[PDB]
């Protein structure tokens, strides 16, 4: 399945993609929608279930609000399956009092149409983006969690890993464009996003420069190489740790130091979640 | 009385405490009938975290657990499930450097008899 | 400064067939150096004994510190209180016994000073045991790497 | 047809790794707690009254021989200077 | 000495701004006023009113809406006093 | 096990005593021949004031030699017949 990546022109979409695909995505453009033949909109939406509007909060709207509406329409016609999500962009020089009321202009504006067209069945979400934040990878990956379809089972694994070993927050990384696969039942505040993104990018640096010898063989190492673990210790009596599960994946876990007195019960439990995440992901039969 | 018997049998000529204890602290007490202390609940509370931590390595089941202490206070303990279900009773027994190493095996030879009826 | 390649070599002429895998680590669970009967030549191999060496390090680490607060000497030896008073005791040897193995935890006595090289955690020595192996023999071996290991880690504090 | 049997293979596997984790909160010192069935007691006396099995040691003594106890006490000795002659290095 | 945990209002079927559970707080009842403070105290503390009594989070844990946190300077998973005040006093 | 101890067990066994026993105050340490179905708790729960016993089991037919100095034990298994 491909995310297309909708909305007008000036919306923000190839900032989008420059920030978060450019460190299957696809960018139509601001014009020559649905209604033009220019392509087969009909057997693109059939295999597609992610749909994002990117509208611009600073801009006017109504005519990227009816664009959006008729866009809908269009791919309920095609196929009942699909998501919907609306990237609410540029907010990075709006103020807190304007992104709430926007919010809720924006939210009472879409969600009464969709009443006024009459399919209140499907699903429409609503996300605050900005390029210049962590809150385009946030929505980017509630985007990316509805098209799984094994979420609520890691959802579910993650929830008895963190009661089980005192951790208090957890997330299922892809390291290549740190958008997180799966998380807990409790909040992402921005403050451990950061730093659980920038974790990454230490790691992925640090590997870089020394991981020359072997590593990167081209026919095959000889000695299959360890995966990699990670342990950051800092001052407010929190600890971040990383644990490599799959070629893409990684597990960062932010715990009490208090609670990482014992972690080598938790690290047995890390190594049971990478059993249980490495037989979930197996092909089977 | 059975009970009689062993307290004054185990109890006079090596001189071991015996507890039957289990999860919820019934107490099968001291059997020289000493003072009680706190020493009980610590023994006990470490014999079943250590009985949950062990059965996740690769050997399977624990038997028993000998914690030799130093000058002489020996301890050995024999974990065993309970037969409805509803937990496990450890068979805990302390003694010096050669009491345990020597007659503590009948003391706990009488002991899973009884933890079995 | 501490050569795992030292320990490595003196723990490897302690290692029979009865006892397959010898290792040191702290109360936390971290290993140190460890030891086995048979050398692996695979990558996995030795990948997949590495793992199961640190996860019974991580076990047996926690299975120790569970009884290092437990103090079971006044309920013995019924004498005056000054003998009881010279009754401050530490944990320094917890046999484990399996259908499958033996587990032998002894903590390491390390000399030279009182805060050399650990912050109030003893090393510990454990030894991994089989169906055919015996006990006894195992608290001897013990005992001779602890005493190797000890001399071996009298020289710490290895300066610049 | 198909993702059924998924699901019943991802719930099965969730039940593994649920039975395969340790609980780290249950692993701490819950103890200065007061007690809780301090009664029932009376079940140890009514069980072990007799219950066929009060039996000492049994190892039947006969007298050795000075043959057979000469040939022991110093096969003994021997086997404790084995013992004290053991070495770390070969 | 409890630990701090965050939740959002209006998620998860959590729609106060405290959450207090039960089998953790036995003498806390509805309407009460709690008093969060800080170890060594060194912003205000937080006073907030018991709605509804949950047991859906584990034990010595506290559950405040995330802005009530942020405005109080609350730092998420750290050790707080939980304590119960007058409301004549305040 | 040390290779001179190997030999001082095999030259423990013989045709007359078929199972040799070495054991410390409570715990083995070095077994040969026929050591199994019981007799060998029994050798290691054993302790006595004296030095030089002959015991055997009432329910069984297997008589063993048994001395202790020093915190060791020697157990030497051949049957009563
Ligand atoms: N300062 C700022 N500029 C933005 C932000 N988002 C988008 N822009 C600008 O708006 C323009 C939008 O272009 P875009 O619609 O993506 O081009 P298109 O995909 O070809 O239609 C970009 O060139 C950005 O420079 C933002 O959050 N902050």
């Amino acid at each position: 399945r491909k995310i297309i990546l909708m909305g007008l022109r000036r919306s923000g979409k190839s900032s989008i993609q420059k920030v978060v695909f450019y460190k299957s995505v696809w960018d139509f453009p601001g014009q020559v929608d649905v209604f033009d033949a220019a392509f087969d909109f009909e057997s693109i939406f059939t295999q597609v279930g992610a749909l994002i509007f990117v509208i611009d909060a600073q801009d006017d709207y109504l005519d990227a609000l009816a664009r959006l509406h008729v866009t809908v329409a269009r791919v309920v016609t095609i196929n009942p399956n699909i998501c919907i999500e609306v990237f609410i962009h540029k907010v990075d020089g709006l103020s807190d009092e304007f992104k709430i009321d926007t919010q809720r202009d924006i939210q009472q504006r879409t969600q009464d149409e969709l009443a006024d067209i009459g399919l209140e069945n499907v699903p429409i979400s609503f996300h605050l983006t900005s390029i210049f934040d962590h809150s385009i990878f946030e929505a980017f990956s509630r985007v990316i969690q509805k098209l799984i379809p094994q979420l609520p089972t890691l959802e579910n694994l993650l929830n008895i890993f963190c009661s089980n070993s005192l951790v208090e927050k957890a997330y299922l990384f892809d390291v290549l464009s740190k958008i997180y696969v799966a998380t807990d039942s409790s909040p992402v505040d921005v403050q451990s996003y950061e730093i659980c993104s920038d974790f990454i990018d230490v790691i992925l640096d640090i590997g870089s420069i020394y991981g020359r010898s072997s590593q990167l063989k081209p026919g095959h190492s000889p000695e299959i190489l360890d995966e990699t673990s990670s342990v950051i210790r800092l001052s407010n009596d929190l600890v971040l740790f990383l644990r490599e599960m799959n070629q893409y994946l990684a597990l960062i876990c932010i715990v009490r130091a208090d609670n990482f007195e014992k972690s080598g019960l938790i690290e047995y439990n890390v190594q049971c979640l990478q059993t249980a995440i490495q037989s979930i992901f197996s092909p089977r039969t | 009385m059975s009970v009689s018997q062993q307290l004054s049998e185990l109890a006079s000529k090596e001189k071991t405490v015996l507890y039957v204890a289990d999860q919820n602290l019934e107490e099968v007490l001291c059997f020289p009938e000493s003072t009680d202390r706190t020493t009980l609940v610590q023994l006990t509370d470490a014999c079943l975290h250590a009985n949950e931590l062990a059965k996740h390595l690769e050997f399977g089941k624990p038997l028993s657990i000998t914690n030799q202490y130093s000058r002489g206070s020996c301890v050995l303990q024999i974990a065993k499930e309970k037969k409805d279900g509803s937990g496990m009773v450890v068979s805990t027994t302390i003694a010096a450097h050669n009491a345990l190493r020597g007659a503590l095996k009948c003391s706990n030879a009488l002991d899973q008899v009884i933890s079995q009826l | 400064m501490i050569k795992p390649k030292k320990l490595s070599s003196l723990m490897k002429q302690a290692v029979e067939e009865t006892v397959p895998s010898i290792m040191v680590f702290t109360t936390t669970g971290s290993l140190l150096a460890y030891v086995s009967f048979e050398d692996p030549k695979d990558g996995l191999k030795r990948l997949d004994l590495a793992k199961r060496v640190r996860s019974i390090a991580a076990l047996a680490g926690n299975m120790y510190s569970l009884y290092t607060a437990t103090n079971p000497s006044p309920l013995v030896a019924e004498s005056t209180d000054d003998v009881i008073a010279h009754q401050r005791d530490v944990l320094f040897e917890t046999i484990i016994e399996f259908e499958r193995g033996k587990l032998l935890i002894a903590a390491i006595s390390i000399d030279g000073a009182e805060d050399k090289l650990y912050s109030k955690d003893p090393l510990l020595l454990g030894i991994v045991g089989t169906e055919n192996a015996k006990e006894g023999m195992m608290q001897i071996k013990s005992e001779l790497l602890k005493e190797c290991i000890t001399n071996e880690l009298s020289t710490l504090g290895k300066p610049v | 047809r198909k993702r059924e049997e998924e699901e019943e293979w991802e719930s099965k596997v969730y039940d593994v790794a649920k039975n395969k984790f340790i609980d780290v909160f249950s692993l701490r010192l819950r103890t200065e707690a007061p007690q809780r069935d301090p009664r029932d007691n009376i079940y140890e006396e009514v069980l072990d009254q007799i219950d066929s099995l009060n039996l000492d040691p049994k190892y039947d003594v006969a007298k050795p021989t000075e043959q057979e106890t000469e040939f022991i006490i110093r096969k003994l000795g021997v086997l404790i200077d084995d013992i004290n002659n053991i070495k770390l290095s070969d | 000495v409890y630990k701090l945990v965050i939740h959002k209002k209006g998620f998860g079927g959590s729609d106060d701004e405290l959450v207090v559970n039960p089998k953790v707080f036995p003498h806390i009842k509805l309407g009460d006023i709690v008093e969060i403070a800080h170890p060594n105290d060194e912003y205000s503390p937080l006073l907030l009113q018991v709605k509804s009594l949950k047991e859906d989070l584990q034990k010595e844990t506290i559950s405040v809406d995330q802005t009530v946190t942020q405005v109080f300077r609350l730092r998420p998973y750290q050790d707080v006093y939980v304590n119960v005040v007058d409301p004549k006093d305040v | 096990m040390d290779s001179q101890l190997s030999e001082n067990l095999l030259k423990c066994v013989n045709e007359t005593y078929r199972g040799a026993m070495l054991v410390r105050n409570g715990l083995p340490i070095a077994t040969a021949g026929d050591v199994n179905a019981e007799e060998q708790r029994v050798i290691c729960e054993w302790n006595s004031n004296a030095v030089s016993e002959v015991l055997h089991l009432h329910d069984s037919n297997t008589k063993i030699l048994i001395a202790t100095k020093e915190s060791c034990v020697l157990g030497l298994i051949y049957r009563n017949t």
